[PDB]
DNA sequence: GAGCGTACGGCCGTACGCT
DNA sequence: GAGCGTACGGCCGTACGCT
């Protein structure tokens, strides 16, 4: 057999490129997660590592995720989980870590056998209603497990925590945002489908970095929200000059070493010495002793230009839409997210209705059984096999195969006085529950309001203050 | 790192380029050591369409291949000096295997083009039921991939020189947009 | 606060030394396992990675152990698991591996994400009866899991697969043996507690390496079995063949245990290069899967191949010593043990395992018989039973009324309240009586085993004989005399 | 690798020798960077009672410590040139932590004895509730292990020179039998 | 330009006991 | 005496896109 070099190159490069794109480097628009991150969170859910239970070692999590969902190096899983637990990396941290989870100076986390982890309260919201047929499950790498294709994501995580990823033919770079502003934006969009980006910007002012700092103007922000692309200038908070906030993803130690380099090589002048006075007590504090009679305003402006004291955030909003990479603007991101929420709620309601209708049918048969229990027992006792017992029960009491099966599976303890009253009470309550569920599915506006109400609750519970100041000009 | 064969007749001699010492050990065990040589490579090689000559020549994995083949490079290339008449690119049927295949073919196209033209370059991957070469026992690696009596090798053929030059520049070159457009246009398959 | 440097040194060195000894480097006499190995095998058991089910990736088992039992680097677990799957390392391999699990030339196994593993059929025997209260379970490192302190080990693994470990103040080096010979030795010991080492050696001839080869004499073997220490000379299997044209060649078909074939050949090559050995024209590794180990040493015309071969034994690892130093954990303490001591501790462990299994089975059977007695009373008076439950307001009242009226226990009354309506059918009613009668007979059989220590001892012998007939194989290493 | 303190007054300055970059990062975050320095070490150091001088002097971790302390080695040793008056051996309460403690004390006994004699060498480990330093958050690492206000440091004292010389030779020396006998005699 | 983060490759070093 | 096997530390290289 033979193969054309061109045909082979095109086929192999495409297989590699699409796999990095759809199954590695880029996040899904709906939940804002890359496969490895979704697996960590699903793993924490299945292992019951919820906020209310005690911490478990990272090795216990990593090992589970590695063996059940992610057959790649255990360090790739651990490294991704560590970042999720860093308050300087995640605007809304997804992992609640105990121990050394790394620092702003690029110091690594301790070995996974030393550190402990569990879900954050906000991660409960990413997983909320996952076992209510809200999302599609797919087979794991070996067919022995089932894993989610996407998470319900009851908060707009993609925009909230941001994203970055290098793929093939493309890359992504979405900054993080304020949760209050985002939910307000979704709520404004839910009330007006024809909303403009400019109108949305009345809610979502711009990015909001966990590391705070400043943003120079709204021009870059607007360009990025309008097109999906735009440079956003991030500036350190500086007022001898004292630095209290540095830009997002900037290594403080490397930034200080860069300033120290500029003073040694006589690139900058009018500075005696520089000291990192950062502490857990005082927070970020970088102080620079300015030389007598020299202009600190001029020195500071030069530091913004020559060092990472002022850094650009190159916005390139790429995410997976219908399993395909797409450059999305601010409105598109919120539309896909709101559409996802509507589906999650609709599917949850449809699941709850199937579950309720099925139970109501069972309780109908149990009610007939309990009303004529002396006749029921005689019928079963007379029967040689369970098949005969079932056919005879269906024929005399007009019961379904499912109802007759539930009676044969009924324990003798269900024959007590209080147990019959419990069945009637459950049935009547269920009849009303079914009615309530049917009202939600009959009116698209009632369903849409339920999404709004559930989002408002998240906003009031997890919504916090803006950290990054958007400076006028 | 090369585990050479006993025979010195290139016509009958074959070399298998395997990804890692992870496939090296099993192929070294499973081969016919008389006419089959094994060159284990330390993962992804340099993209020679992007990299400059000085960086390429200082790469140990590139050097090991040049040394093993004998031939030489570009202008100093000699097909008559080829130590093997079969150079088999052995990769896994996965994301990383596919990339390794493209990087190796790129090296062969830009530095050892007459080797492809002579029909010496072949492609092999695990049989169906296996995704990676590391999943296989040496006996199965022999019986399905290495035994000339019943194996599945694909001979790499150069049909159109202009179309190939364009394909290697589009897929492996510096211009991201041509590659992005190719991905966008062929994503369905 | 202050601390004496001497007190601190002694305290910290002791804590470290004990931990390496009892919880790392040395095997337990009973199952022949170090903590990491026991965990891998327990992990495979709990994950249902049995011989009858499909292979799963090595990463699933490693990750599980990492994991629930062994909070150390995942490489330590994988590396130990790899060796257990090597037929040139383990006389009776404990792991059934699919994929690249390394070679005799020291080539590593493929990454854990590519390889696949499960238990071997013989490993089922190491774990046999583990959930029948045969062995003591201990809490795992974080208290979230339970792990075995020792495995039931229905075959003498310590001696069968051997061991090696560098600890603190001591080291271990137990050679592997033949399973048939070992079980025969245990059976001879079971019949005569006062058996001599010399008598045991009529069953256990000496070590049996997976790599075959030869052993020069029985002097070293005897010394090692008598004292627990002794040097055993391992020689490669080499024959002098004719090349043609009056020329000769040495052909090596078996090499000593734990000797790297590639490094051995490189040592021969180094000596011919440095002119430290003469008469060798060529040296080539003609090893294949089909033909096995084959190292050809071409000998120069008119030179004596017998002299060249004798020099190779002296100057290269073609002849290697196995320094026996049989140290194992006895009652959680390191001990230098001779051949008899090793078999005594193993036989004692087997007697306990079977006694505890029988005692467990009896508790389990007696408990079930009690439940069936209650169900039989319930089915004989079912119309009465139903009336009692119907008249009751809560389950507590229903239970108290059933116990008082029908003289039932709390457990019996609970089983009746938990009884499904389906169980009142003709076939289900007969199933209960049939189970009860079969159980009555089973209890009698169990009680017979526990009443006579000789019947129990014979059961150990019978169970061991079954293992021997099932997994016992031919001797590979020739013990030359010597 | 050393994360030095701002102060240059040795009497008030302290150095914490931590096992790995795994404890380095958290202690660097939790410390009072004014008077506390951190020297992260790359695991188990050389056993100086077994190793020869040429191997010891070429070891980059041994070199790092000598450089950081600023005292020098034997022939050029000077206690007045000590850059810190507190050298804190920070290890975990486990098998590997215990060994690291013994190897470090062996180095200080054979090459920097007056440092112990001056009461500059201290021992710290995690408080009860933790086994390893990597389990702790930087704030707890500060509040329980580094905060001079409320910490648990053990000052290493040299009480009997003959007994210490014998202890280090028995436990860390070339003769395995003396160590084996000690283990056998003191096993619990 | 050299980082970022997902993936993958390699290479060394320390103790410990006995050859 | 470099290697064995349990434990632990480190270091370096490759692609990929953007700035």
């Amino acid at each position: 057999n033979e193969r054309n070099i061109t045909s082979e190159m095109r086929e192999s490069f495409l297989d590699y490129a699409m796999s990095v794109i759809v199954a590695r480097a880029l996040p899904d628009v709906r939940d804002g997660l890359k496969p490895v991150h979704r697996r960590i969170l699903y793993g924490l859910n299945e292992q019951g590592m919820t906020p209310d239970k005690s911490y478990k070692k990272s090795a216990r999590i990593v090992g589970d995720v590695m063996g059940k969902y992610h057959p790649h190096g255990d360090s790739s899983i651990y490294e991704a989980m560590v970042r999720m637990a860093q308050d300087f990396s995640y605007r809304y941290p997804l992992v609640d870590g105990q121990g050394n989870f790394g620092s702003m100076d690029g110091d690594g986390a301790a070995a996974m056998r030393y550190t402990e982890a569990r879900m954050t309260k906000i991660t409960l919201e990413l997983l909320r209603d996952i076992n209510k047929d809200t999302i599609d499950f797919i087979d794991n790498y070996d067919g022995n497990e089932r894993e989610p294709s996407v998470l319900p994501a009851r908060f707009p995580n993609l925009l909230a925590n941001g994203a970055s990823g290098i793929a093939v033919g493309m890359a992504t770079n979405i900054p993080p945002h304020n949760l209050t502003e985002l939910i307000n934006g979704v709520l404004s969009l839910s009330k007006n489908p024809d909303i403009s980006i400019a109108e949305l910007m009345e809610d979502i002012e711009g990015p909001d970095f966990p590391t705070a700092g400043l943003i120079l103007g709204k021009s870059g922000i607007r360009r990025a929200y309008e097109t999906g692309r735009g440079s956003i200038q991030m500036r350190s908070r500086a007022v001898r000059i004292v630095v209290t906030e540095i830009p997002f993803q900037v290594n403080k130690a490397r930034m200080i070493e860069k300033i120290a380099e500029l003073v040694r090589d006589k690139k900058i002048d009018g500075i005696t010495d520089l000291r990192d006075e950062t502490s857990l007590r005082t927070g970020v504090r970088v102080v620079i002793d300015v030389r007598k009679d020299a202009n600190a305003s001029v020195i500071l402006n030069n530091l913004y230009k020559q060092t990472p004291l002022q850094t650009s955030f190159g916005v390139n909003m790429i995410a997976l839409v219908n399993g395909r990479p797409k450059l999305i603007n601010l409105k598109e991101a919120l539309v896909h997210y709101l559409e996802h929420q509507k589906t999650v709620v609709r599917r949850r309601t449809q699941y709850n209705l199937r579950k309720a209708k099925d139970r109501a049918h069972i309780l109908e048969g149990l009610r007939i059984a309990l009303d004529h229990i002396d006749e029921i027992i005689s019928t079963i006792r007379e029967s040689d096999t369970d098949k005969v017992a079932m056919e005879s029960l269906q024929q005399r009491f007009k019961l379904s195969e499912k109802q007759a099966q539930a009676i044969l599976d009924m324990r003798l303890r269900r024959l007590t006085g209080l147990e019959r009253d419990k069945i009637e009470a459950e049935y009547n309550e269920l009849l009303n529950y079914i009615s309530e569920l049917e009202t939600i599915l009959a009116d698209e506006e009632v369903l849409l309001q339920l999404v709004r109400d559930e989002l408002t609750e998240i906003r009031d519970r997890f919504g916090d203050d803006r950290r990054t100041e958007i400076q006028l000009g | 790192k090369l585990a050479d064969c006993s025979s010195k007749s290139p016509e009958e001699c074959e070399i298998f380029l395997v990804e890692g010492d992870s496939a090296g050990g099993s192929t070294k065990s499973g081969r016919d050591s008389r006419t089959q040589a094994i060159l284990p490579l330390r993962g992804k090689i340099l993209n020679v369409e992007k990299a400059r000559l000085d960086r390429i020549l200082n790469n140990n994995e590139i050097r090991q291949m040049i040394t093993a083949f004998g031939t030489g490079i570009g202008g100093d290339f000699d097909l008559a000096k080829a130590r093997y008449h079969k150079i088999v690119i052995m990769t896994d049927a996965d994301v990383d295997g596919a990339h390794i295949r493209t990087l190796l073919l790129t090296f062969f196209y830009r530095f050892m083009r007459p080797l492809i033209e002579a029909g010496y370059v072949y492609i092999a991957q695990p049989p169906t039921g296996y995704k990676g070469l590391g999943e296989m026992n040496a006996d199965q690696l022999w019986e399905t991939t290495m035994n000339p009596e019943h194996r599945a090798l694909l001979q790499v053929k150069l049909e159109d020189a202009i179309e190939a030059d364009q394909t290697f520049e589009m897929l492996m070159g510096d211009v991201v947009e041509n590659r992005r457009q190719f991905i966008e246009d062929n994503a369905v398959y």
